[PDB]
RNA sequence: CUUUAAUGUUUGAUGUUCUAACGUUGACCCGUAAUCCGGGUUGCGGACAGUGUCUGGUGGGUAGUUUGACUGGGGCGGUC
RNA sequence: AAUUCCUUGUCGGGUAAGUUCCGACCUGCACGAAUGGCGUAAUGAUGGCCAGGCUGUCUCCACCCGAGACUCAGUGAAAUUGAACUCGCUGUGAAGAUGCAGUGUACCCGCGGCAAGACGGAAAGACCCCGUGAACCUUUACUAUAGCUUGACACUGAACA
RNA sequence: GCUCGCCGGAAGACCAAGGGUUCCUGUCCAACGUUAAUCGGGGCAGGGUGAGUCGACCCCUAAGGCGAGGCCGAAAGGCGUAGUCGAUGGGAAACAGGUUAAUAUUCCUGUACUUGGUGUUACUGCGAAGGGGGGACGGAGAAGGCUAUGUUGGCCGGGCGACGGUUGUCCCGGUUUAAGCGUGUAGGCUGGUUUUCCAGGCAAAUCCGGAAAAUCAAGGCUGAGGCGUGAUGACGAGGCACUACGGUGCUGAAGCAACAAAUGCCCUGCUUCCAGGAAAAGCCUCUAAGCAUCAGGUAACAUCAAAUCGUACCCCAAACCGACACAGGUGGUCAGGUAGAGAAUACCAAGGCGCUUGAGAGAACUCGGGUGAAGGAACUAGGCAAAAUGGUGCCGUAACUUCGGGAGAAGGCACGCUGAUAUGUAGGUGAGGUCCCUCGCGGAUGGAGCUGAAAUCAGUCGAAGAUACCAGCUGGCUGCAACUGUUUAUUAAAAACACAGCACUGUGCAAACACGAAAGUGGACGUAUACGGUGUGACGCCUGCCCGGUGCCGGAAGGUUAAU
RNA sequence: AGGACCGAACCGACUAAUGUUGAAAAAUUAGCGGAUGACUUGUGGCUGGGGGUGAAAGGCCAAUCAAACCGGGAGAUAGCU
C-alpha cells in the first residue's frame, strides 16, 4: 500500500533546506543548536 | 486488552 | 421560459431549468474579463472563515459598470449575456464614442434599445440618474448609497427599490428587505426592475447542482459530538439546548445587529 | 441682606443649530505608471461614533477544580 | 411496530408441524405530526419471510488431480524456560497435585499422529472495587474569564432654547 | 545448443518521479545471495554519459511565497503596496540511417532548420517598462476526410518436401523509406477595397473601436492528408566468407497495387448544452518622449555566434516507497495476428521469462481443484459456501407507476458445417474510356478490378453448434431509507452523514458571521430572487391543542440597582 | 439528453475461505460496487496542536490522536506495586 514517505527533493529543500531554515528566527536557532552540537550536516541539502 | 470479550 | 424535465433518471425527475433563448450563445466580450480564482471559503490566514464553500465551475469575471458616469453619451445594447458571477443578466452596451461597457439588465433589456446616464436622460428603464432627479415612486434598481460610490442596493435578479419620499437633502427608499432606509438623494440609481426574475423558480434537482455552484454540504449541529459543536451527542438524536450557532450565540431570533454609526439612516426596520 | 419668582453668572437634564477635534471601506490631486500608506482639496458624518480606565449585567464560548465516609463487593437505602 | 414489558397476546394465512413472516384486532407497559405523521413508483453488495431452479450444505461421505505434511541433501528460525531423575488413582493441602499420604501401574530411547492437563504461551485486567489517581465531555455544580452589553470620566468643542 | 512451458494492454518497449555508478569489461567467491555457485544489482580495478536544435538555465506568468517604504503589534513579530520570486501551464529551431563492449535526435554519413552579431547590395520612418491585436482556452455529441496499421493479390528471392500426396488454384520469406523543401487538397472561418469623420483605448497613434458613404463581390486567413522532391541515397529477404564459436565482416532481389482501418490527425474545427469554461510573455501592429544625411527598419547573399548544466543504468521494479533480491503501492508513452463488440477473453508474433533450495515418496490431516448412486436445504443462527443462470436475433412479458419506468420482468424459438439463389448476391470501394471546364489534388458520366454481410431453400455430421474462454439466476410478501453519493485508513457501508425540496431566523453592507491583541482577510470584487445560522429531508395527503416553565422579540411607566 | 443502462482500464471495499512467528504491522484468491461524475489522477500550494481539517466516525493531521511529535520545567507527584 502507499506508505508515508513519498520522496521529492523539491519539497524536501523547500520545507527543510538551508534557506528555508534561514528564513525564520527559530529556523535559525535550529541551525545554531546544530552548530553548537557540532553536527556534520546542518540541513541535508545538495 | 482491547475490551473485546464477553463481559 | 421555465421548463420541467422528464424523469429519464432520478435527479432529473425534479429538475426545472430556466432557459433564456435570447441570451448570447457564445463567448463574452473579451476585454472586460479578468480572472477570478476561487476562494475555498478561506482567509488570508488559510483558515476557513466562511463554511460550506468549495469547488464549483471556473468563472471568468465580467467587469460591470455600477457607477454609471458616462453621462450625456448614449448607448445601444449590442446583446444580452449570461454572467456566472450573479443572478442577474448583463447587457453588453456600446456608447456612441465607440466605447463598450457592461450594464446590469433591467426587466425590459432587449437588443437595440437606447441607454443614457446623467441629470438629463429619459426617465425610462435602464437610464441612470441621481434620485435627486427621479420621480418619487419609481422602481429604480441598482442604487448607490454614497453619492459617486458605486451602486450596492437591489442588484440581484428581479430585485428593485421603491422611492417613497424625499424631504431635505435625503430620500427614503423601500428596500426589498422591507426596510426603510434614508439615502443621500445625490445618489445614482438606475431605473426599473432587474431581470431574470424567473431565477427564483429553478429547482436544481440533485446534489451535484449545488456542488457545481461551489456550495459544499452543510452538516447539522446535532449530527456531531460535544467537542465539535454545541449540539447533540445523546445516544439517539437528542437535543435539549436552546439552538445556537457553532460558536454558541443563539440562532432562532437574536438580532446580532450592532452599529450606531449608521442607525441615523434606518427609518423603519423590516419584519 | 426671601418662598410666592427672573436678569447677569459658575453648573447638570433634555431639544434644536454649527464646525473645529474625531470618523469616512464617497470623489478628485500629488508623492507615483502604485486598489498599500501619507499628504492635499472636497462631500458626507460630527462632539455622535470609536477607543482607554473604571463599572453593573450576561457569559460552559473557554479554563481550573470540587462532587464525603461507613457498607458482609459497589450503587440505591440507611447511618454519621 | 426499528416503539408492546406482560408476550410464543388473540384471530386469520402459509407448514405434516411456524417464539420468525404476511394480514388483522387495540388492552399504545412506554406511536403521533418538520429532535416531522401516514403513504409511496423507482433505486439498495440494506433487515425479516416465502417459493421454482440448483446442488456434497445435509443424509454420509467415496474416488481422483495438484500444493504441503513424510524420507534424503543444503541452509537454518521462534515464542517460553527457578531447577528437573517431568506416571495412574483415591485422599490431603492457600480449599481443582507429575512433585504431600496411601496405593496401583510402568524395561531404556526415537519417529509420525492428536490436543484432555501442565489452572499451557502471549498483554502488571478493561468488567469489579480501591487511590483525598488522570483525562476529555455535560450542566440552572463552584470560582474565574475571552466575548457581548450598560453607564461614568478622559480624547471632548461652540451656540441658542 | 535442441526441445518443453509461461506473459504478450505484458511478465514487451520508452521515460518522469525517486535512486545515484546499480551501466560495460576484466578479475575474485570469504562476507552479501534464504541452497551450490565457475554466476550476480556482491569485493577489487579499469572504462563509460560528447548536443545551436532533447531538457534544465533562460523569457512569461497561476496557486502561493517573499516584500524597500508603509499600516499594526509589550519584545519576538503580523499583514501588505511598488516589486520580486514561484510550473503542474505559454515561449525559436533536426530528421532517416550508421556506428561503441558500454552514449547517441549529442559521435559519423546524407539531407535540413532557428535566432541574433557583423559586412556587402538594394529599399525604407525608426522608436517604448505604453495602446490594440494575438497567444486564449468548458462539457457533451455527431459524422465526414485521413494516417498509423492490417489483409490479399502482384512483384522478388528461395523451396519440390523423413509418411500416402504436392510443377501447382502448392509452401516460406520480404516487399521498409524521414525531416526539410515544393504543392495548398478534403474541409473550417471570414464579405473585401477606398475616402472622410468622431465625447473611447489615462499621452499619442495611420492601430483597435464607432459613424458615413463609394465600388467590385472573390478576396484573405486556417488547413489533415496525398503528390513531387529529398532518394542512382538508406534500409533490405537472402547470400558468401571466416571467426577466439560470443559473434564479426562482405554482398545484396523486389521494394507496386487493391481492400479494410483506429480511441490518432484534420478538430483550439463543427453541432449542441449550462455549470459559462487561467494568466503573462514571445509574436503582430500603433504611435509618445526621442532621432531625422545619421541611427534604426525591410530583403538577398555571405559570414560569425548559440555558452553553461543534464545526458550511464533501473523506472509497475531485485536499482523507487514498503527494515528484506518482500505475492503490496508507483504518473505518462507505444500497442501486431486469429476469433471477438472490445484496451474483455482464449491461443500466438516481436520481444521477455520458468519466479535462487532441490531429489524422492504417493499416509493421516490441512490448503486449492475435478466427478459422484438415490435423495434435494433434511444443513444451518442464516442456502455460509458451493451449484445454477450466462450470447445474438425474433416472438412474448403481470401487479403497480411519479407514465420514464417496473423490463433483460417472466417464457418461447432458431443457431454448426456443405451446396444453391449469386462460378461472390444486397452493399461498400472504384481504375479505365467518352463529354465538360474558372484546366485541377476540380467536376460529370462511367463500371472493370477489389471487397463483401444477412436471408431463404436444399442437404449433412455429433449425445450435444451461443459447443472452449468469456457470459444475468428468477419470482412472491414485508421493514427502513426517496434516488446517484459519503463514512469509522486497519473488526461497523447501515436504517448513520450528505443530498435536492421545506421552514424558521439572522444580516441594509464598513452586512451578519469567522480568522485575528491589531493592521488586515474571508463573507464577495457578492448586495435581501443575496449571504450566514438552525432544524427537516425527493414526491403524495398533511402537520392538531398548550407561552405556565426555560429562551427569544417588543415594551421612554414605575420598584430595586454599579462606578461616580 | 442523463449524479441514465450493461461492461474492461481506473476508483472502490459487500461476502467467504486462506493467511494470523504472514508473501503482507490489513494483503492474496473467488465472487462484489461505481465506472461522463458530488468521478478519478500527476505536479505544486495553503490550513498547526485545545489548533487544523471533518458529506460527521472522535474521522484524519507521517504505521501515533477524547488533544500530534521533539526538547525543556524534570529527579512532576505516586498515602500504590
Ligand atoms: C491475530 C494476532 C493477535 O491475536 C488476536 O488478536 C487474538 C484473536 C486476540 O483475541 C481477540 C479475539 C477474542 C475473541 O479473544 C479470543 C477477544 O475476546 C479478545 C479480546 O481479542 C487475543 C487472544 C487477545 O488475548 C485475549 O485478550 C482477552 C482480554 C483475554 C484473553 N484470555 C483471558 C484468554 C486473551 O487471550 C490479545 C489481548 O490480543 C492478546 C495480546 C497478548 C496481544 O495483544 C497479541 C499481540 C494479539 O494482538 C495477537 C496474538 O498478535
Amino acid at each position: 500500500m502507499k506508505r508515508t514517505f513519498q520522496p521529492s527533493v523539491l519539497k524536501r529543500n523547500r520545507s527543510h533546506g538551508f534557506r528555508a531554515r534561514m528564513a525564520t528566527k527559530n529556523g535559525r536557532q535550529v541551525l545554531a543548536r546544530r552548530r553548537a552540537k557540532g553536527r556534520a550536516r546542518l540541513t541535508v541539502s545538495k | 486488552i482491547f475490551s473485546i470479550f464477553v463481559i | 421560459a421555465v421548463v420541467k424535465c422528464k424523469p429519464t433518471s432520478p435527479g432529473r425527475r425534479h429538475v426545472v431549468k430556466v432557459v433564456n433563448p435570447e441570451l448570447h450563445k457564445g463567448k463574452p466580450f473579451a476585454p472586460l474579463l479578468e480572472k477570478n480564482s476561487k476562494s475555498g471559503g478561506r482567509n488570508n490566514n488559510g483558515r476557513i472563515t466562511t463554511r460550506h464553500i468549495g469547488g464549483g465551475h471556473k468563472q471568468a469575471y465580467r467587469i460591470v459598470d455600477f457607477k454609471r458616469n458616462k453621462d450625456g453619451i448614449p448607448a445601444v445594447v449590442e446583446r444580452l449575456e449570461y454572467d456566472p458571477n450573479r443572478s442577474a443578466n448583463i447587457a453588453l452596451v456600446l456608447y456612441k464614442d465607440g466605447e463598450r461597457r457592461y450594464i446590469l439588465a433591467p426587466k425590459g433589456l432587449k437588443a437595440g434599445d437606447q441607454i443614457q446616464s446623467g441629470v438629463d436622460a429619459a426617465i425610462k428603464p435602464g437610464n441612470t440618474l441621481p434620485m435627486r432627479n427621479i420621480p418619487v415612486g419609481s422602481t429604480v434598481h441598482n442604487v448607490e448609497m454614497k453619492p459617486g460610490k458605486g451602486g450596492q442596493l437591489a442588484r440581484s435578479a428581479g430585485t428593485y427599490v421603491q422611492i417613497v419620499a424625499r424631504d431635505g437633502a435625503y430620500v427614503t427608499l423601500r428596500l426589498r428587505s422591507g426596510e426603510m432606509r434614508k439615502v443621500e438623494a445625490d445618489c445614482r440609481a438606475t431605473l426599473g426592475e432587474v431581470g431574470n426574475a424567473e431565477h427564483m423558480l429553478r429547482v436544481l434537482g440533485k446534489a451535484g447542482a449545488a456542488r457545481w455552484r461551489g456550495v459544499r454540504p452543510t452538516v447539522r449541529g446535532t449530527a456531531m459530538n460535544p467537542v465539535d459543536h454545541p449540539h447533540g451527542g445523546g445516544e439517539g438524536r437528542n437535543f435539549g439546548k436552546h439552538p445556537v450557532t457553532p460558536w454558541g450565540v443563539q440562532t432562532k431570533g437574536k438580532k446580532t445587529r450592532s452599529n450606531k454609526r449608521t442607525d441615523k439612516f434606518i427609518v423603519r426596520r423590516r419584519s
